[PDB]
């Protein structure tokens, strides 16, 4: 079966500098249940009148660090 | 200097691998950005004056130029 994702965040409004913490729900990507599954962060998009960025290693040069994603 | 993994606590040999550097264990930062010295060969910029940020530490007496240099282990 394939199922469409559900894309959510903890809260709406955001302090700048804070931390964010993003959901994704695809069951499409549970392909072993023993172990955890890593997915790259390039999926997302990052669309804004600042910019457009992937918010990964694809994006604007300097973009990757400017989210400092953890994990990576 | 040839080594991504400068100034920090890990290993010279290393690897570039999707969830980053390979050879990096722990390391310190000011403002988020790595406390390092200025050695190597892109050290030239003299900013306002005509001296060069590591001769500038040094006129104050500066030893702890970065991680590497306070012996932290």
């Amino acid at each position: 079966d394939l199922r469409n994702g559900v894309l959510q965040s903890d809260k709406s409004v955001y302090i700048i500098g804070s931390d964010m913490i993003l959901t994704l729900i695809e069951p499409d990507f549970d392909l072993d249940n023993d172990s955890a599954e890593t997915y790259d962060l390039d999926l997302i998009e990052w669309d804004s009148d600042a910019a457009t960025t992937t918010m990964g290693n694809k994006g604007v040069t300097g973009a990757a660090a400017a989210f400092d994603p953890e994990p990576t | 200097n040839s080594k991504a993994t400068d100034d920090a606590v890990g290993s010279a040999t290393t690897q570039s691998l999707s969830f980053g550097e390979l050879g990096r264990l722990l390391d310190v930062t000011f403002d988020d950005v790595i406390w390092s010295t200025p050695d190597g060969a892109n050290n030239t910029a003299t900013g306002n004056d005509s001296d060069t940020c590591s001769t500038e530490l040094s006129n104050a007496g500066i030893t702890d130029t970065g991680l590497g240099a306070t012996g932290f282990t």
